[PDB]
């Protein structure tokens, strides 16, 4: 499960560094 | 502040045939706060607590053997021998086509200029390197 959102979440190119930081630890959530 | 927690998230190459190269995405997003990739490997900068992590996906058209070992690994290299943090071993064969993903993370100590890698054993059977999903990165906690 949690792979799948990592990289999807390393693809988005309108996300913030702080926002990047969020969705990971987010996909980790 | 998270700002300055550095981060670094890099993807395979797709067009480097034959090997698992990682290249940035030219992510000028990612505030690398001194996390550097050289040598197809990540440096640390700063000591402290770091989120590890890396996906790889394989694919092949049927089985020609039952012994296909499939494993992906995460290493650290401190002193210019590498020790490994992460590993994870798979058998997808006992012609369909087939697919098995290996998702490695954890949190571990890092100091100052460790050098992170995530190695492969089967660059022939990579694949889906142009989805995002073959990656390795690191979180300052
Ligand atoms: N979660």
């Amino acid at each position: 499960x949690l792979g799948w959102c990592i990289g999807e979440a390393g693809t988005d190119p309108n996300l913030n560094h702080a926002q990047f930081r969020a969705k990971i630890l987010x996909c980790w959530x | 502040t998270p700002s300055d927690k550095p981060v670094a998230h890099v993807v395979a190459n797709p067009q480097a045939e034959g090997q698992l190269q990682w290249l940035n995405r030219r992510a000028n997003a990612l505030l690398a706060n001194g996390v550097e990739l050289r040598d197809n490997q990540l440096v640390v900068p700063s000591e402290g607590l770091y989120l590890i992590y890396s996906q790889v996906l394989f694919k092949g058209q049927g089985c020609p053997s039952t012994h296909v070992l499939l494993t992906h690994t995460i290493s650290r290299i401190a002193v210019s021998t590498k020790v490994n943090l992460l590993s994870a071993i798979k058998s997808p064969c006992q012609a369909k086509p087939w697919y098995e993903p290996i998702y490695l993370g954890g949190v571990f100590q890092l100091e100052k200029g460790d050098r992170l890698s995530a190695e492969i054993n089967r660059p022939d059977y990579l694949d889906f390197a142009e989805s995002g999903q073959v990656y390795f990165g690191i979180i300052a906690l």
